[PDB]
């Protein structure tokens, strides 16, 4: 943070003297000095250069066009404007959040104004970051205390080993010196929530629209337990849903709860739907209450908002049909709902406070913004037992929290407030629609095959697309109407291998043969399987990476096109097996694997296999406890129908979980074994194309096995 | 019955179709740091269970043909590790053999000359579908031991005869169908 | 009765409030590693669901 | 499980439904409690205390805070043999040196071999007294137990995305101290330690007045951890 423009040139040496004066002196004290051309190249400086503290221009040139254009990129962004005698404002100019500093053409007393604006500067960096930032970063510059923890004390038992000042020099000095623990009186702790952490709290929630919120140091997963642990004693009954997360396995372990399933609706793609209004009835709740053993009333309800793919839900129907005192919304992947007009009354946080009820959100950190990892926060919309609900929060964090997550956890709240943080989430949301149009574009100018994304016919409106029942793009039986939204950020790649009807063809290209292609030059792919795909479109994402992402998708129809080999396209996938992958050409492979996907018949053995639900014969936490013991044994894969599992199965393709650990695959559950069976017989012909299932390990057969409990 | 036998049939085919001869180590699932092991489930039960061999050795200065192994003692060295011990002939104490995993899934038996020896257990309706079954046999006998004394009744009119025997008929055709 | 035991209720507390100076009510603060603060009541001095406080200075609610 | 134990022990006893048995530490009067008297760990003392308990069995695990907050070997040499525990927990939390030096040999659960049906379970902290970034831990296993069920503990705590900035940290404690180069630290901390006590003393007779005083034992001439004898009067315990 050190640019300084000077915009413009007067003419005359009266005025352009003082800036040749004023040239030498802002250089003594480290600052970049740019002298843009017209009123177009000083809007070019603040959206691509983000370190701009200083402007000058003249006031009596520019009033109008400049004052306003900037107003809407920043707020407290100084304003160094030098005035004349005859100057004034205009009656335009008071609605605006501007800081304008005057000055005047005085010969020698450049030094002084370099003093003014180096003080101007300072005044701007303790502004715009929070009380928990600027306490850790003035700590290190003068706080120097001794005989505190950790035991590197900012790096100095590193300096006295050979070892230990190769790993000092890596990171730096204000690396080490900003780890500090609760040894700090100055800074307060995070477990006591006092001092520059009690503002630290009221600050991010204030910004996320949210009565309070937390700073969890230990990633999403541990949000998502804490809540857990709150609405769900031991004996009661939780709403969780079907398409949950690993964290959400092992919560339902650790409590003796009996948790009830939803059904999730889905497509032939594989794109996760969502669960149908009608669930959400008071009529369809209680009567899965008789009919499942030890079940009381549901006080707690869990719902994935939005799912792994991105498809949002209608939180105004849900806050009023569902009626649970403890309503949640695992919004760990849209941590962005809030400042943008398209995204108002979608999330939990938009609105006002229910009566009776209260959100719960995890929001992500680390995921789709900017901050270190193991970060985490938790919106709390209502009125909830602080005195009990902070107890869940010392069981899975230590004493001694480490101060550089927290430091970049609330560093992204205040990244989002002022225009410059709404141009953030708009911007991804232009480059992802301007993405979405050059698919379409390049799809019937070419000539042959090409990628088509998961869109609406009619994409020229700049909001969310909603899932309507009179449409063909989503492919959702009875689905209901203003529900369903998409998520414009989150382009779903659509490869050409099936039909509008949900059957398959005669050409077609399975997207793992695209997914290894892309990780050649770089990209990594998020989400792939049958012939679908998922990026991932945050504020992170330039225009370089999304740019570059369409010059890989059209070199792999060149490639194709003129029938290349595996060896001159794939060189990672040849270093695998180079006897079996020598004679093959990227036509023979691409036709091998897609005769194979209608012969073991894919999407009728998938959307089959997840819309029973297997029988769930005890709670998953008594699971649990028979492994303690040492009462668990293996069966086949085929010998798995009919026994507890202990493992949760999470198949690759598509990655959503399959039998819960504690539930029984009964007769009626026939598609199950059907597609377990599919995959085993696809991925054991060609290498690289290996089965992915988190609870089938490989074994030197074929047939894979699993883990069950004893009778 | 219906509800009964209808679920019993419907679990037996479920359990026909999870089942020359030879042994397949099977792993199981969780986060090990090495690998651990197990024997066969539902296909093996007796405490002091035997195992083939194809090809011979010559293990303590002597043939063997077959080789048993302790149930209590293999559920131990398959997770928690160590050195097994393992009787020859089913006679003498149990000798220290140096058994191994193999890279096929098998139980390699090695020597003092390092030569290969893949194990093989012996070849043989569930035990829990037979004790559901002649309890459900034996129950529709006693039901169709009075209908086959009281069907003499004058005051019965002839067409409903042929409804209630036939409906007695059917049930029995099933369970005698799965007992095959 | 329920309206004539009342009137003995009544005549009990009143007593009881002029010499409300002697005994106070005292909530903790604790904290160490904690948020906020807890809040309580009376502990086994009220054997019952619904206990009875008195106050110094009357006041006019409602 | 100790009775100075740490409040991350607290929170232990309230999430597994298990009955605690509680020693009795020796203490003096300086507010320094000393440690677990050798009678507690017979057979006849622990048996004693399971019946006068309701519902209580035959205890399977032991927790020993080795040392104190204070800083206070024991002596494993009699409570691996004594105490017959198949799981018996050093609370390792303040001494991560006691291998780099040959006056530590034999005073914690890791010096020696491995015990015969028994093992040895430390939670030696990172980031108390070595060198490496915050919330960082060991947890060292010392025999043949079961891996798999004390693994499934470890990701219910755990995130599935662990910070690597500390994981380097982590294991380079263990790379700082490896070699005569990192042998040095230590000896080099005992010795100006050493040194310390030793201008307590020297500034204590030759002052003119008051001066403060070292709970050491008269002899500090030797480099060795000093015993706590019954026939001294610096320890003050009865
Ligand atoms: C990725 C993910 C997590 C894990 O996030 P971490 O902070 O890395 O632990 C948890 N829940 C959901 C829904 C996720 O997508």
């Amino acid at each position: 943070m050190n640019v300084i423009a000077i915009l413009n040139h007067m003419g005359v040496y009266f005025k352009e003297e003082p800036i040749r004066e004023l040239h030498r002196a802002l250089e003594r004290l480290n600052f970049q000095i740019v002298y843009p051309n017209d009123r177009d190249d000083l809007l070019k400086l603040i959206e691509n250069n983000a370190r701009l503290c200083g402007v000058i221009f003249d006031w009596d040139k520019y009033n109008l066009e400049l004052c306003e254009e900037i107003s809407k990129m920043n707020e407290n962004l100084p304003l160094y404007a030098f005035a004349n005698t005859y100057s004034t404002l205009d009656v335009s100019l008071n609605d605006l959040r501007l800081q304008i500093s005057f000055f005047e053409y005085a010969l020698g007393a450049a030094e002084d104004i370099a003093n003014k604006i180096k003080q101007t500067t300072d005044e701007y960096i303790n502004t715009i970051l929070p009380p928990l930032t600027k306490a850790l970063f003035k700590y290190v510059r003068e706080g120097k205390y001794t005989f505190c923890t950790p035991g590197h004390m900012g790096g100095t038992a590193f300096q006295k080993s050979p070892v230990g000042s190769l790993f000092y020099d890596f990171f730096g000095p204000n690396t080490m010196k900003s780890d500090i623990s609760i040894s700090v009186s100055e800074l307060g702790s995070l477990l006591d929530h006092s001092g520059p952490h009690k503002e630290a709290e009221q600050y991010i929630a204030r910004v996320f629209n949210a009565d309070r919120s937390y700073m969890v140091t230990n990633g999403t997963s541990t949000a998502n337990k804490i809540v857990g642990m709150y609405s769900a004693p031991a004996g009661s009954t939780i709403l969780i849903d079907r398409n949950c997360h690993k964290s959400l396995t092992h919560l339902m372990m650790m409590s003796d709860v009996t948790p009830i399933y939803f059904r999730p609706t889905r497509n032939a793609y594989g794109i996760l739907g969502g669960i149908p209004q009608s669930e959400f009835q008071h009529a369809t709740i209680a009567k899965r209450v008789k009919e499942t053993p030890n079940a009381t009333w549901p006080v707690h309800a869990v719902i994935t908002n939005s799912t792994y793919d991105g498809l949002l839900y209608n939180t105004d129907f849900i806050k009023k049909t569902l009626d649970v005192k403890s309503i949640h919304f695992d919004s760990a992947w849209v941590p962005y709902t809030n400042f943008s007009p398209i995204y108002e009354g979608k999330c939990g946080m938009s609105g006002g406070r229910v009566e009776g009820k209260v959100i719960y959100e995890t929001q992500s950190t680390h995921k789709l913004l900017a901050a270190f990892s193991q970060a985490s926060m938790i919106h709390v919309k209502g009125d909830v037992n602080e005195e009990t609900f902070n107890e869940a929060y010392m069981m899975h964090t230590t004493t001694s929290p480490h101060y550089g997550i927290v430091a970049s956890t609330e560093t992204a709240a205040a990244m989002m407030k002022g225009n410059a943080g709404k141009r953030l989430i708009n911007g991804s949301i232009e480059r992802a629609i301007k993405f979405r149009k050059e698919i379409k574009r390049l799809r019937t100018e070419s000539d042959g095959w090409f990628f088509d994304v998961w869109q609406p016919d009619h994409i020229d409106t700049t909001e969310c697309w909603p899932l309507r029942s009179d449409s063909t793009w989503h492919g959702f039986k009875n689905i209901d109407n203003e529900h369903m939204y998409l998520d414009p950020i989150k382009v779903t790649l659509l490869t050409p291998g099936m039909e509008k009807d949900g059957t398959m063809s005669d050409f077609g290209i399975p997207a793992s043969i695209v997914a290894k292609y892309l990780d050649e030059h770089g990209i990594v792919v998020e989400k792939t399987g049958p012939y679908n795909l998922l990026f991932l479109f945050s504020i992170g994402i330039d225009k370089t990476k999304a740019l570059s992402l369409l010059r890989a998708l059209t070199d792999f129809k060149r490639a194709f096109d003129l029938n290349l080999r595996v060896k001159n396209m794939l060189p990672s996938l040849y270093r695998e097996d180079p006897e079996f992958y020598e004679n093959m050409r990227i036509q023979e492979l691409a036709q091998n694997i897609h005769k194979l996907i209608v012969h073991h018949n894919l999407p009728d053995l998938m959307y089959r296999a997840f819309e029973v639900l297997p029988t769930m014969v005890m709670t998953p936490y008594a699971a649990f406890q028979k492994e303690l013991h040492g009462m668990t044994e293996e069966v086949y894969l085929d010998e798995m129908v009919g026994r507890i599992n202990a493992n949760m199965i999470l198949p690759y393709p598509p990655g959503v979980p399959l039998v819960m650990p504690g539930e029984m695959i009964t007769e009626e559950s026939r598609p199950v074994l059907e597609f377990l069976q599919m995959l085993c017989e696809i991925g054991a012909h060609y290498p690289g194309f290996e089965t992915d299932i988190h609870g089938a390990y490989r074994q030197a057969d074929g047939r894979y096995t699993v883990k069950v409990l004893k009778e | 019955m219906l509800t009964r036998l209808g679920a019993i049939v419907q679990r037996h085919l479920q359990l026909q179709q999870q089942q020359k001869t030879a042994l397949t180590v099977i792993r199981l699932g969780g986060i090990f740091s090495r690998r651990q092991q197990y024997q066969l489930p539902v296909n093996v039960t007796a405490s002091t269970l035997t195992l083939l061999l194809q090809k011979p050795l010559k293990l303590h200065d002597m043939e063997v043909v077959h080789i048993s192994f302790e149930r209590s003692a293999l559920e131990q060295w398959l997770s928690k590790g160590g050195e097994i011990r393992g009787k020859l002939n089913g006679i003498g104490f149990a000798q220290k053999l140096n058994l191994e995993v193999d890279s096929a899934q098998h139980l390699v038996v090695r020597d003092v000359s390092l030569q290969g020896s893949t194990l093989a257990l012996p070849g043989s309706l569930p035990g829990e579908i037979k004790q559901q079954l002649e309890e459900l046999e034996s129950d529709w006998r006693k039901q169709h031991a009075l209908f086959s004394e009281q069907q003499k009744c004058l005051f019965i009119p002839g067409d409903w005869l042929g409804r209630i025997e036939a409906s007695l008929q059917d049930v029995g055709a099933q369970i005698r169908q799965a007992q095959q | 009765m329920l309206t004539r035991l009342g009137a003995i209720v009544q005549r009990h507390l009143q007593l009881q409030q002029q010499q409300s100076d002697k005994t106070a009510l005292t909530v903790i603060r604790l904290g160490g590693i904690f948020s906020r603060r807890q809040q309580y009541q009376l502990p086994v001095n009220v054997t019952a669901s619904t206990l009875t406080l008195l106050l110094q200075k009357p006041l006019k609610l409602h």
